[PDB]
């Protein structure tokens, strides 16, 4: 199961359609589940059309061609979760990758900040630098680390937070890890980020 | 025509299943190799086969034939002990015959029921026969039978009073069960005493009596051993068969079919009495 | 499972009809009380139609009364369940039981203890 | 209907853990018990199921050979013996219900689905020992958008296990408090960063304090953050 959408943007009161194709000749009337962040999944539609007992009539399931679709007519502020499709194969069931429904928003220009490593961490023996992104939309962004105009990969690690409840905006922070001998061999550390909201890429650098 | 509501579950239904078990304890307590190994062959090779042939010949229903075969699979009863003494047989040897047949029942009755049940039910044979309930009863009734043997050996003096006490307890309990079960089942008795069931209840003990004698004569036995082997084959444990049918089987499947052992007991006793009278008259007027 | 086999289940539109079957493996439904059950995801198994097959007594659930008709075929060892005017809430997996009752129902009640159970045939009623 | 799972805890990569699913409120011989796992930051993944006995029992390709599922019809409990766990088995294991014969009913028009689910016993697999968190301040630069918006942050590194919390000024400030989710490190440890936004003019001439508490380690070490 490779659901065509994986992160769809929509707003309250609109209609949404989530599709889940059967990449096999064993199509078995996919069942749809809903999973809220950090909660157990709940059955929504079984046999690809029938509504589970207690599910609102809003939820509906169709089958166009060989693709199974899930349609929500009037998206309520409680229907923003992850939806999976399950198919019973020969002797096993397989869930889909899952499609996440978020809240739509206008594009906001990302704000970049950099913080040099503390002098207390210097004596520890592991220097770490990090460049942080705050209140940027949409979530799709690319961050690169450039040291002395050189491209480095594999030492980076970024964690994105959930959509905020008030403004519905994310936040990104990528951190770099370096040894205590390699960190002192370079003069300037620069963080490069490309985002949809920025007309031109911006770079923040600090002198060691 | 129908069965009483909540049949087999009322307190009056549960009490009757308890008096039958309290009965069988004293019935099997009051009872305590060519000639002895021949009686087992004639009892577990002729009586179950006769019970299976008669049901097919009379075109009995499946449940009635299963009850018939269950009655023909139980071991010999204690009536042969008195019948062999009354026909110049061997009471002492007929007692060990009955005890050995009872002990072999635990391992032979389920085996014979499993073999002959395939001749009654073809595809709907699963769960028809409660093997676990039958073997539990068969291994539980071996306890009174063993304590009866060890009681007479250890304390022979009291046994003369214990046997009379048991003989007087069973006689009243028999009426207390024949009345209680009849009241319990109501008018459904006319299903357990149909003309076909009555004919099977009368032709079975006679066939056993004749075939045991014929087989014993075929094996070149003495006139005493032959005459005790025939009536050890013909007489069966009607009380143990009734207790099994009333307890192990579900009440909804058997219904009033656990009353057939009594109709078999009266016929076997009547035919044994007639055979004893015939033999004694033949001996006197010879 | 192996004693009773169900068939006829399929996808039908709301307002249509279909008929199931309960063919016995190798025996007759003479001393038996057949009964159709159904179990949908979220609810537990419930009876929809019984039959005494000794006197013709029939039980119908209050949700299928007037729509579902249970019958028997003495010459084919099958029991049918004609389901007319199906509604979207009728979708479930329909099973079929058979309890050995040579003497009929116990007084007037439909018992199914120690009964043969089929594997069930799903029925999806949707547009 | 209520499904309760238990038995999930920390275990080394190669140990054995037995998960139990206590079922109540329904006939255990009418339904099947499934085991669905969800890795952190990943989708659902079916593992195994058992109806009543070993005849109806199947496993996924990724757990075939190691895991072994068993059921106890006496007390309505299903077991999942997980032998020789690898480091990719750290996930939340949900217990679900279904039809007794779901493979027989599986066709182009029927899919009963997983009716009732459990809560999820998170079981982690790591060859590391628990340790207290390490706090390092993130001093903002003197030219980090001076005169307007300013960003203050904190970094927590090398703590085990995952559960940890961070408080800003003893939980007396909420003006843009972001706590990024913990990320597993290549060395087997965990890291977490907390950041806030502060105004100009000497950030309100007050010293921010970073109350970080690690319950398993009972560690409440704290480091001050100031511009430099
Ligand atoms: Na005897
Ligand atoms: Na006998």
């Amino acid at each position: 199961m490779t659901q065509s959408p994986s992160s769809l943007s929509a707003s309250v009161g609109d209609r949404v359609t989530i599709t889940c194709r059967a990449s096999q000749s064993v199509s078995s009337a996919v069942a749809w589940y809903q999973q809220k962040p950090g909660k157990a999944p709940k059955l929504l539609i079984y046999s690809a059309s029938s509504l589970y007992s207690g599910v609102p009539s809003r939820f509906s399931g169709s089958r166009s061609g060989t693709d199974f679709t899930l349609t929500i007519s009037s998206l309520q502020p409680e229907d923003f979760a992850t939806y999976y499709c399950q198919q019973s194969s020969s002797s096993l069931i397989t869930f889909g990758q899952g499609t996440k429904v978020e809240i739509k928003r206008t594009v906001a220009a990302p704000s970049v900040f950099i913080f040099p490593p503390s002098d207390s961490q210097l004596k520890s023996g592991t220097a770490s630098v990090v460049c942080l992104l705050n209140n940027f939309y949409p979530r799709e962004a690319k961050v690169q680390w450039k040291v002395d105009n050189a491209l480095q990969s594999g030492n980076s690690q970024e964690s994105v937070t959930e959509q905020d409840s008030k403004d519905s905006t994310y936040s990104l922070s990528s951190t770099l890890t370096l040894s205590k001998a390699d960190y002192e061999k370079h003069k300037v550390y620069a963080c490069e980020v490309t985002h949809q909201g920025l007309s031109s890429p911006v770079t923040k650098s600090f002198n060691r | 025509f129908t069965l009483p509501p909540n049949f087999g579950k009322r307190p009056t239904d549960l009490a009757l299943s308890v008096i039958l078990v309290f009965m069988l304890f004293f019935i099997m307590l009051s009872l305590g190799p060519k000639g002895l190994a021949i009686a087992l062959v004639a009892q577990y090779g002729i009586m179950p086969l006769t019970a299976f042939v008669l049901g097919k010949v009379f075109r009995l229903k499946n449940i009635e034939a299963l009850a018939i075969l269950v009655c023909g699979c139980s071991p010999g009863g204690n009536l042969s002990n008195v019948f062999s003494l009354a026909m110049k047989g061997d009471m002492n040897l007929s007692i060990v015959m009955t005890t050995c047949s009872t002990f072999c029942a635990l391992g032979m009755m389920p085996l014979l029921l499993y073999i002959y049940s395939r001749g009654i039910y073809d595809g709907d044979l699963k769960d028809k026969v409660p093997y676990k309930g039958i073997v539990i009863s068969l291994v539980l009734v071996l306890i009174p039978c063993t304590i009866g043997i060890v009681l007479k050996s250890k304390r022979p003096q009291y046994m003369r009073y214990v046997i009379k006490g048991g003989m007087i307890i069973i006689l009243l309990c028999s009426v207390a069960v024949t009345v209680l079960s009849a009241i319990n089942v109501g008018k459904s008795i006319m299903f357990a005493m149909t003309p076909l069931l009555i004919a099977t209840s009368s032709l079975m003990p006679f066939i056993g009596f004749l075939l045991g004698y014929v087989l014993s004569a075929l094996f070149c036995l003495n006139g005493r051993c032959r005459r005790t082997v025939s009536m050890e084959t013909g007489c069966q444990n009607v009380q143990l068969c009734s207790t099994i049918l009333n307890v192990a089987f579900p009440p909804e499947v058997i219904g009033p079919l656990f009353f057939f052992p009594l109709l078999y007991m009266i016929f076997q006793l009547g035919e044994g009495l007639l055979l004893i009278a015939i033999f004694w008259c033949y001996e006197k007027f010879k | 499972q192996r004693q009773l086999v169900e068939s006829g289940g399929g996808l039908v539109q709301p307002g249509g009809s279909l008929r199931l079957s309960c063919a016995a493996s190798r025996f007759t439904f003479d001393d038996y009380t057949i009964g159709w059950f159904r179990q949908a995801p979220g609810k537990e198994r419930e009876g929809v139609s019984y039959m005494s097959s000794r006197d013709g007594s029939t039980y119908y659930a209050d949700s299928v009364k007037g729509r579902f008709i249970i019958s028997r075929d003495n010459v084919k060892n099958t029991v049918y369940l004609q389901m007319n005017s199906l509604e979207p809430e009728d979708t479930a997996v329909y099973y079929c039981a058979a309890a050995y009752r040579p003497w009929g129902l116990i007084g007037g009640n439909f018992d199914f203890s120690g009964a043969y159970w089929g594997k069930g045939t799903p029925v999806t009623v949707s547009s | 209907v209520q499904l309760v799972e238990s038995g999930g805890g920390l275990v080394q990569p190669g140990g054995s853990l037995r998960l139990s699913c206590a079922a109540s409120g329904f006939n255990f011989s009418y339904y099947s018990i499934h085991w669905v796992r969800q890795a952190p930051g990943k989708g659902l993944e079916w593992v195994a199921y058992i109806s009543s006995s070993s005849s109806y029992t199947s496993y996924a390709d990724s757990v075939k050979g190691r895991f072994t599922i068993s059921a106890d019809t006496s007390k309505n409990t299903a077991y999942l013996q997980m032998n020789s766990l690898r480091a990719e088995d750290t996930a939340v294991y949900y217990c679900a219900r279904g039809y007794q014969y779901w493979q027989y009913h599986a066709s182009w028009y029927w899919n009963g689905g997983l009716d009732y689910w459990g809560q999820g016993t998170l079981v982690t697999v790591s060859s590391a020992s628990t340790k207290g968190p390490s706090v390092f301040p993130l001093a903002p630069s003197s030219k980090s958008t001076s005169g307007g918006t300013a960003a203050l942050g904190c970094l927590v590194k090398d703590y085990f296990p995952e559960p940890v919390t961070v408080s800003w000024n003893s939980g007396a400030l909420t003006s843009g408090v972001h706590t990024f989710p913990a990320v597993l490190q290549s060395s087997g440890l965990y890291s977490l960063s907390s950041v806030v936004t502060v105004p100009s003019s000497s950030l309100g001439t007050q010293t921010y304090i970073c109350n970080v508490n690690h319950k398993p380690s009972n560690t409440k070490v704290d480091k001050k953050v100031e511009p430099k």
